[PDB]
């Protein structure tokens, strides 16, 4: 099986 | 180096109850040890933890695609990753090694400390008790507490403060999820 | 809970250091070597049962780096407060003379995640057979770290784990010697 990454969100600039 | 440091830190946490029957997902964003914004699957939206995170909670809650990614995470991310490593994490069981050796509360003392060493086990839940001649010893028991070795094994030392008399037999008893019956090891006073 | 899986990641300035790892109930499942852009399994055998695309971690680190720049401006360049570590030296099993054992140096409750660790045998730096973990997460969001030194127990050898951290005025040395 393949571990999934939870992508990170980019903060407001 | 005395230059100021700036640390950006984030966790994506999956909390499992009763297998994967109940699952909670938490995404947390930190800056210099201060948590300022989080997503909690109990809520279904981002919430500011501090004022510094308010712009991001509002910004991220305006992104419907991001929110629905996070709302599905307990399934697509948490339950998925749980299944991926289940055989070698959740079902990991390593038998403890149990030995007993005498010690001293201070140098220049007679052997007045019995050490029950319980090592190399996984998971970390363990129960260690002392007996003397078939009777449980509940006083004078001191321990290291549960020690993590950082390598998917644990250990503990459970010590009994006692003055052994000739012919006395002490027993260390250990319970651990890897066994369905208690492990016992005896020590005899010379 | 019954189990908790945590994906932890950070990026640090001005060191330009990033880390990405998975934690299961306090143990590391794997981390990503940023230099080699490769997955590193905590136990070798893990790699035979599962896999991970390291490129996913590199992408998150790029986001963490971007988010750091944004937060540093927002907080008016407020520096992190150093929290110095607690250090404990122990063996992974009861010591028996001439019986191969492992010294463990546990570095705990510190931030930022930067440390200099040296093993000393009789006051001399030793690097043979040493190993270490990456920075591991805590519930209070401080960090921990493990260093290991395999050794042959003797009555004529003493050991120290020496730890340097910006929160410390002087290096912290934790001692080990054969117990009578
Ligand atoms: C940063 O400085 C600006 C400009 O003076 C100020 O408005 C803001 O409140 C400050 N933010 C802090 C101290 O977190
Ligand atoms: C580690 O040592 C290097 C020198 O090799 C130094 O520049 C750095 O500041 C040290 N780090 C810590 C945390 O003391």
């Amino acid at each position: 099986g393949v571990y999934a990454t939870r992508s990170s969100a980019v903060r407001l600039r | 180096d005395t230059r100021p440091r700036f640390l950006e830190y984030s966790t994506s946490e999956c909390h499992f109850f009763n297998g994967t029957e109940r699952v909670r997902f938490l995404e947390r964003y930190f800056h210099n040890q201060e948590e300022n914004v989080r997503f909690d699957s109990d809520v279904g939206e981002y919430r500011a933890v501090t004022e510094l995170g308010r712009p991001d909670a509002e910004y991220w809650n305006s992104q419907k695609d991001l929110l629905e990614q996070r709302r599905a995470a307990v399934d697509t991310y948490c339950r998925h990753n749980y299944g991926v490593g289940e055989s070698f994490t959740v079902q990991r069981r390593v038998h403890p090694k149990v030995t007993v050796y005498p010690s001293k509360t201070q140098p220049l003392q007679h052997h007045n400390l019995l050490v029950c060493s319980v090592s190399g086990f996984y998971p970390g839940s363990i129960e260690v008790r002392w007996f003397r001649n078939g009777q449980e010893e509940k006083t004078g028991v001191v321990s290291t507490g549960l020690i993590h070795n950082g390598d998917w094994t644990f250990q503990t030392l459970v010590m009994l403060e006692t003055v052994p008399r000739s012919g006395e037999v002490y027993t260390c008893q250990v319970e651990h999820p890897s066994v369905t019956s208690p492990l016992t090891v005896e020590w005899r006073a010379t | 809970e019954e189990h908790v899986i945590i994906q932890a990641e950070f990026y640090l300035n001005p060191d330009q250091s990033g880390e990405f790892m998975f934690d299961f109930d306090g143990d590391e499942i794997f981390h990503v070597d940023m230099a080699k852009k490769e997955t590193v399994w905590r136990l070798e055998e893990f790699g035979r049962f599962a896999s991970f695309e390291a490129q996913g971690a590199l992408a998150n680190i790029a986001v963490d780096k971007a988010n750091l720049e944004i937060m540093t401006k927002r907080s008016n360049y407020t520096p992190i407060t150093n929290v110095p570590p607690e250090v404990t030296v122990l063996t992974n099993s009861p010591v028996e003379l001439r019986e191969p054992n492992v010294l463990i140096c546990f570095i705990d409750k510190f931030t930022p995640p930067v440390v200099n660790v040296t093993w000393l045998r009789n006051g001399k730096p030793v690097t043979t057979g040493v190993s270490e973990t990456v920075f591991l997460p805590r519930e209070d969001h401080l960090f921990r770290k493990f260093h290991y030194l395999p050794f042959l127990p003797s009555t004529e050898d003493v050991y120290d784990c020496r730890v340097e951290h910006w929160g410390l005025d002087e290096p912290l040395l934790k001692h080990w010697e054969f117990d009578t």
